[PDB]
């Protein structure tokens, strides 16, 4: 950070300065078994 | 019997011509909706599902 200092999404005026192929996500899941 | 004997029973009822689903304990009392009820009193396979 220094070295870099020694160097040298555009929102509305009331939101700035605040805080911000149908595959399922996880296929073949575990074989949890009769147990 | 004669009456007492569940074959006449069976007979009279016609359930004769569909006999394939005779269930074990088929009588007057507790039929196979109990039978079957009653069974459960007496889910461990193990069997590996493909979970896709």
């Amino acid at each position: 950070a220094h070295e870099q200092s020694k160097v040298k999404d555009a929102l509305p005026t009331y939101l700035l300065d605040r805080e911000q192929k149908f595959s399922v996500p996880l296929p073949k899941v575990r074989g949890i078994s009769e147990e | 019997g004669t009456g007492k004997k569940e074959k006449s029973r069976r007979i009279r009822e016609g359930d004769t011509k569909d006999g394939n689903l005779r269930v074990k304990g088929e009588n007057f009392y507790r039929d196979s909706k109990r039978v079957k009820f009653l069974n459960m009193y007496t889910f461990q396979d193990s069997t590996i599902p493909d979970a896709r």
